[PDB]
């Protein structure tokens, strides 16, 4: 027959939202954290 | 992420057809492909075939593309293995596992199932024969006692022994089953216990024979001639 | 805006500008509204100079 090339990219079953500009919400793979909350609990 | 879990009778009549299913959990089962894969115990394991998880356009291992047919289901979430005319040597553990969305490409099973027990019916299915064994002054470490328990007569296996139903779970040894001259199986799941425990608790082991839907928490008691 | 054999008309579209204007409403809103409360300062202005 005829072949087909078709392209795209990875996603990820579970996802996390992100606060952006563009939009106040959005889903990507792989999120982390840039505030450490919690302490050991001592000196 | 993605976890399986086999479902299916242990046990089967010779020359029948076997019917194994295996669940998904997370991620869209239109997504991928599966296959299975079997291995009889301290031998070599072989892939057998794959299904389009999506589509269903399969294929089978040569060698068991008459014999096996594998199947899938959109609505359920799940997919399964139809074996007709079984061997006695087809006695094995199975798995389902992830397979890669291209039918020639790297990272096969990359996710496999838990793994469940087929035995053939050679003989008659049965209960398990729940066998204490009270520790004495010869099966007593320093710092250990060896109370045990068998599981003798049981016709098929597995058999999986719970010791306190889990409680205690150090030096807890579950031995291998045993084909006696019996031609029936058999083993003791051992427990150590320290020895400044000796003759103050009962201790209960109790019988998962699952097939049979048994439970048995006998215990070991010292009894006098 | 088409030229057709028909003549020469016009049609709006609503599904690429209603996602136009909702991305606008969004970023107003995020910057609309929003407040800090500020319930005891220090002085701004003075009167003498200490
Ligand atoms: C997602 O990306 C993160 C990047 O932060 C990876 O996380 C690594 O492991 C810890 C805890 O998550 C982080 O503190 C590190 O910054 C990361 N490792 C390094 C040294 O780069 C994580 O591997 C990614 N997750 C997946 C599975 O995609
Ligand atoms: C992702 O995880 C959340 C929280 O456990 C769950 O509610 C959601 O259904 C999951 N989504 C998928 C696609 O697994």
């Amino acid at each position: 027959s005829t072949a087909t090339l078709c392209l795209g990219h990875h996603a990820v079953p579970n996802g996390t939202i992100v606060k952006t500009i563009t939009n106040d919400q959005i889903e990507v793979t792989n999120a982390t954290e840039l505030v450490q909350n919690s302490s050991i609990g001592e000196i | 992420q993605v976890q399986l879990q086999e479902s299916g009778p242990g046990l089967v009549k010779p020359s029948e057809t076997l019917s194994l299913t295996c669940a998904v959990s997370g991620g869209t089962f239109s997504a991928y492909y599966w296959g299975w894969i079997r291995q009889p115990p301290g031998k070599g394991l072989e892939w057998i075939g794959s299904i389009s998880g999506g589509s269903g356009s399969t294929d089978y291992s040569p060698s068991l593309k008459s014999r096996a047919t594998i199947s899938r289901d959109t609505s359920k979430n799940q997919f399964s293995l139809k074996l007709t005319s079984v061997t006695a040597a087809d006695t094995a553990v199975y798995y389902c596992v992830r397979k890669y969305w291209g039918d020639y490409y790297a990272n096969w099973f990359d996710v496999w199932g838990p793994g469940v027990l087929v035995t053939v019916s050679s003989a008659s299915t049965k209960g398990p024969s729940v066998f204490p064994l009270a520790p004495c002054s010869r099966s007593t470490s320093e710092s250990t006692a060896a109370l045990g328990c068998l599981v003798k007569d049981y016709f098929p296996e597995p058999v999986t022994v719970s010791w306190n139903s889990g409680s205690l779970t150090s030096g807890v040894h579950t031995f291998p089953a045993v084909l006696q001259s019996s031609g029936l199986y058999s083993l003791s799941s051992v427990v150590t216990v320290p020895s400044s425990s000796l003759g103050t608790q009962t201790y209960v082991c109790n019988v998962n024979h699952k097939p049979s839907n048994t439970k048995v928490d006998k215990r070991v008691e010292i009894k006098t001639c | 805006r088409h030229q057709n054999s028909e003549g020469r008309g016009q049609a709006a579209d609503l599904k690429s500008t209603q996602a136009a204007i909702d991305q606008i409403n969004g970023k107003l809103n995020r910057l609309i509204g929003k407040t800090n409360e500020k319930f005891h300062q220090i002085e701004k202005e003075f009167s003498e100079v200490e």
